[PDB]
């Protein structure tokens, strides 16, 4: 009676698997006879498969189907076999091979727990999806990032510790500097956002990147012909959540208002999207903060009106971030400003 | 970010 169509696509998968890690092991460094050539995806029909198990996982009651029958752990190793056998390639079968499989990925830990735990368990799986940074298919770029963007939301302890033992942080935001598509730098920029969000070492490592604050910075005034907002929102989310850092270091400070950041971030109270609002607000929080410059450079650009505007907002994360910011301004007050001078 | 669904 039942075909189990999935099942049989899987039993594929994991054959294919087996016959690698076969070759692997006769295949080593210290090295007997290569009169067995490796298996090529194209010679099984890997793509057809694992192209229809990423179709199948956009829905989710296939998704539950394949959780079953854990299709995460044998796509994640196909993956990582692909990877680890073929390395940087360029091959039209291989970047196929990988996108689906990262797609099916993506798909995956999409909404489940237990898969974002699991495939953060796999480590030398996710050094083979951070190494696919810097493939030549911005196409596979993004379809890691967009990997790496779900395992980094509401990551469990050891989910955040793994994502950030294997560099991903760091790989994701040199993989940002080199980006032309917009597509790939939403979803690599949307894993920072997510990301930056963890702890003091990811903010630390993002800032730490030759180029990366004042490439930030730039993303604040961004020209889409997507018609879209999605960059500015995610590289000021991600600018928001390392200010805390920012805060407290003039070198990089500096890097900020050689690039008229502090300017940016005020027409953004304007902004028509509520997100790219709530992130200038919780960035000019910390920048507002005990620094005397920016605090004098803030008042001379009229910040007090605006941000007087934004107080009384229902929005909770305005309300916060425009009150916190202005009261920093309030209490430390250029001459000129001041109650006593200029009523 | 939040998470998403494969594009």
């Amino acid at each position: 009676h039942h075909h189990h169509h999935m099942l049989h696509l899987l039993e594929q998968i994991r054959a294919y698997c087996e016959t690698c890690w076969e070759w692997q092991e006769a295949h080593e460094p210290g090295m007997d006879q290569d009169k067995n050539p490796m298996p090529a995806p194209v010679e099984h029909q890997i793509c057809p498969a694992v192209c229809v198990l990423m179709k199948l996982s956009f829905d989710e009651e296939h998704r539950h189907a394949m959780n079953e029958l854990g299709g995460l752990q044998a796509i994640a190793e196909l993956l990582q076999v692909d990877c680890e056998m073929y390395g940087l390639t360029n091959d039209h079968y291989s970047i196929t091979l990988r996108r689906y499989a990262g797609m099916a990925l993506t798909n995956l830990t999409f909404g489940d727990v237990a898969n974002k735990a699991t495939l953060c368990s796999m480590k030398g799986c996710m050094r083979a999806l951070v190494a696919q940074l810097k493939s030549e298919s911005e196409d596979l770029q993004q379809v890691i990032a967009s990997v790496l963007r779900n395992l980094s939301w509401r990551a469990d302890v050891n989910s955040k510790k793994t994502l950030r033992e294997v560099g991903s942080v760091k790989a994701l935001m040199e993989c940002a500097l080199e980006v032309k598509k917009e597509s790939t730098l939403k979803s690599v920029l949307s894993a920072l956002w997510n990301l930056s969000a963890h702890c003091t070492e990811n903010k630390a490592d993002i800032c730490a990147v030759d180029g990366a604050l004042a490439f930030l910075v730039g993303t604040l005034t961004y020209r889409s012909q997507t018609n879209t907002l999605a960059i500015i929102e995610s590289g000021g989310g991600i600018l928001r959540n390392v200010s805390s850092l920012i805060a407290t270091n003039e070198d990089h400070r500096q890097i900020l208002r050689e690039n008229n950041c502090l300017q940016t971030l005020l027409q953004h109270l304007k902004s028509h999207s509520l997100t790219i609002v709530s992130n200038a607000c919780g960035t000019l929080w910390n920048l507002s903060a005990r620094n005397p410059k920016d605090q004098e450079a803030l008042w001379d650009m009229g910040a007090v009106s605006m941000l007087k505007n934004l107080i009384h907002s229902k929005h909770k994360m305005i309300a916060m971030g425009s009150a916190a910011a202005l009261r920093n301004l309030m209490a430390n007050r250029p001459a000129k400003y001041k109650d006593a001078n200029i009523m | 970010a939040g998470e998403a669904l494969a594009d």
